């Protein structure tokens, strides 16, 4: 899961990691009266999307930019409304962007250092990744000097040792008392990062300022999905348009749907299984609108509601069922989809392919069912078969 | 060291298993499952269920109560998420030879804590979690896999993917090459397995003549197993190994950080790399089955 900054920065405060202080706003208005109210020197404005590289981005506003600061609160607004609802691309989102929809007390910027905690597989567990020359620029940096970047692994049981705190502080250069302050707020940011079940918590830039303070001046925190049942205030948090209502709805009964830009609804009961079915789909000149995933649990509840919403939008002149491997006899998801199939009342060819506990008397349960449902053996067969719809 | 442990992945006709979670509904199915197969399934375990039969086999309270009574060697959990992570740790501590955790949804702090002293000892072998467990075709089957697609045979399967295993097995047994042992990894980052682990057991074997690999875009998984055999799978008697990486029609992930960025530096390169070891990538996932038969017959191996 992916926390806007602001929602990431109170989780910071709340837990001794110092960041500026902010107000949020819906309106370019407010934005500009929160700006008012923040009183303060220099304001900085930030665009809210799950995606970095804001900074170096481009607006379809034209704007140029996804972070700016000024010390009129005026510009506030007027910058402000020149991105509240538009796409702000980047170089990590898809070309489009992504639709934006903070003001905060701007400080001074003396020195950048990129830091970042983590779970890393290599590392086998927790990592301190941080590197001096932080800011925009880091994965450049990261490139053509890996030499700049120190990486100080974390035992999980033992937990940040003083030693470790210190010595990722000296790498990233913070000298003198700034040593000690820094090193305290990595342990900080430590702790939060097992706190909340994080995957990642990156700060770029792991700011010093000239008045002698270290604040994270972006907070970039990734949650792992599987810790939500004991992360419940967290993933309350998770706005009310993740992606798009596409999906959200698909969730409500847990089924995995990630969409694309075809004529062709997959349907399957796995993610690698999955992604490959949009694979050989491609090889045979179709292209997937999208692909439901099932993982393993199964329910006549979740068939009825899956081909309820792939015909959902209009982009979907045909679906695609490959379940290889439920849990439960798939002759009684065959009566699931005819149930679902003729109840529902779809418009669109049907190609299905089962492969499992008596598969023959599964099979001919869509043969004699009257019903716009093709039979597939392999998947190959299911491919050509829905390709072959137009 | 852990990897002392890696012979415990090949289970076989003698492998006495049990089952944690063993009343719980999906403990109970595929337990069934394991018995109509022929694995030799003596029990399982359930907290405050010690004592009472299920399935015709016994239940026990913790896995030490029920691996000295049936002399256990093998363990499958389906202990829900949040506490499936102890159901290993419990697992290790009865110093149980295989552990093979299918449940999916682990917090990975959770495993990394338990791969942390995982990697301390050599006692217990652990698979997965989130993994569809292992199988010897026709001698024990560990896991959800369904058993009817296996043949035991000349050919070697470790996935890193699921139910799209079961293409690879599907495709091995219908062109008669048959599978020596198939292994599910899963697909969680911090696991007890990887693939350098059954290549190695892979290509020590003798009933395994062929490989197949299944990985998916994503980490750098394929290419550390790539890497092994590149310094392993090289020479003189190289067995031939076939590979299927699924989402080379996958879109962009959307990021949010440089970190996993900067600790990499998926899709054309996973495929090129295996390339690199000598490895034939099936484009497609449909021809897995009819591309290492024809290996088998370009070096004569029929
Ligand atoms: N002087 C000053 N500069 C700031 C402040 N906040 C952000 N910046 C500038 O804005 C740049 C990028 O903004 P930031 O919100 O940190 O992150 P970003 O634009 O999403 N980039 P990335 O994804 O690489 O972290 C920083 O490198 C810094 O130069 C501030 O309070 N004061
Ligand atoms: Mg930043």
């Amino acid at each position: 899961m992916n926390l806007q900054e602001y929602q990431s920065k109170k989780l910071m405060s709340d837990n001794g990691v110092k960041v500026q202080r902010f107000f949020v706003a819906d309106t370019a208005n407010e934005a500009l009266e929160a700006a008012k109210r923040l009183n303060a020197k220099e304001i900085v404005l930030k665009a809210q999307i799950l995606a970095g590289g804001r900074g170096k981005g481009v607006f379809s506003s034209g704007l140029k930019g996804g972070v700016h600061l000024t010390k009129d609160p005026e510009v506030v607004g007027q910058l402000a409304k020149q991105m509240i609802g538009y796409n702000l691309a980047t170089k990590q989102t898809p070309k489009e962007g992504v639709k934006v929809n903070m003001v905060a007390e701007a400080l001074d910027i003396s020195r950048e250092t990129y830091l970042a905690i983590l779970m890393d597989r290599s590392c086998n567990g927790p990592v301190l990744v941080g590197s001096p020359q932080g800011g925009v620029d880091i994965e450049e940096v990261a490139a053509s000097n890996p030499e700049l970047i120190f990486k100080e692994q974390i035992d999980i049981i033992e937990g940040i040792k003083d030693s470790q705190a210190q010595r990722m502080a000296e790498n990233l250069g913070f000298l003198g008392p700034l040593q000690n302050q820094a090193a305290d707020q990595i342990k900080k940011l430590y702790n939060l990062f097992l706190k909340i079940d994080a995957t990642q918590v990156e700060v770029n830039p792991f700011g010093e300022t000239p008045e002698g303070q270290v604040v994270c001046f972006d907070a970039k925190i990734n949650f792992d999905d599987n810790a939500e049942f004991r992360q419940k205030d967290i993933f309350a948090m998770d706005d009310k348009s993740e992606n798009e209502p596409i999906e959200n709805e698909a969730a409500k009964y847990d089924l995995k749907y990630i969409g694309l830009d075809g004529n062709i609804a997959c349907f399957v009961n796995g993610a690698g299984l999955a992604m490959a079915t949009c694979d050989i789909i491609f090889l045979n000149g179709g292209k997937p609108a999208n692909f439901l995933d099932l993982g393993g649990g199964v329910k006549e509840s979740q068939v009825y509601q899956a081909f309820k919403l792939l015909t959902a939008d209009p982009k979907v002149e045909a679906i695609l069922v490959n379940i290889f491997g439920g849990i439960v006899n798939c002759a009684i998801i065959a009566n699931g989809i005819t149930k679902a199939c003729r109840e529902l009342e779809l418009k669109v060819p049907l190609v299905v392919r089962l492969e499992g506990t008596n598969v023959h008397e599964a099979q001919n349960i869509l043969t004699n069912s009257g019903l716009p449902i093709t039979s597939a053996v392999d998947l190959e067969d299911a491919a050509k078969k829905a390709v072959a719809s137009v | 060291s852990y990897t002392a442990s890696r012979k415990h992945l090949y289970v076989d006709k003698n492998t006495k298993v049990i089952c944690q979670g063993f009343t719980g509904k999906q403990g109970t199915f595929h337990s069934q499952q394991a018995l109509e197969y022929g694995t030799n399934l003596v029990g399982g375990t359930t907290p405050g269920k010690g004592g009472k039969t299920h399935l015709g086999l016994p239940v026990f309270n913790t896995v030490k109560e029920a691996k000295e009574q049936t002399g256990a060697t093998a363990s499958v959990i389906y202990v829900p998420p949040p506490f499936a992570a102890a159901a290993i740790n419990e697992a290790i501590d009865a110093e149980v030879p295989l552990v093979v955790c299918i449940t999916e949804g682990i917090p990975q702090q959770d495993m990394v804590r338990v791969k942390h002293r995982l990697l301390r000892q050599g006692k217990t072998r652990l698979i997965g979690p989130n993994c569809p467990g292992v199988i010897n075709p026709g001698e024990c089957k560990i896991g959800i896999m369904p058993g009817h697609i296996h043949k035991k045979g000349r050919i070697g399967i470790v996935s890193r993917s699921g139910t799209l295993t079961y293409e690879a097995v599907h495709q091995t047994t219908q062109v008669g090459l048959g599978q020596s042992l198939c292994v599910g990894i899963g697909g969680d980052p911090f696991n007890g397995t990887d693939f350098t682990d059954c290549l190695e057991i892979f290509l020590n074997d003798p009933a395994t003549e062929g490989i197949i690999l299944i990985g998916e875009i994503g980490g750098n998984a394929e290419e550390n197993a790539a890497e092994f055999l590149k310094q392993h799978n090289s020479g003189p008697k190289s067995k031939p190994v076939v590979s299927f990486i699924a989402g080379l029609t996958a879109p962009p992930g959307r990021r949010m950080g440089h970190a996993g960025a900067i600790i990499a530096g998926g899709a054309k390169e996973k495929i090129t790399a295996l390339q690199s070891a000598g490895v034939v990538v099936s484009m497609s996932p449909a021809q897995l089955g009819t591309t290492i038969y024809k290996e088998f017959e370009k070096r004569k191996m029929l």
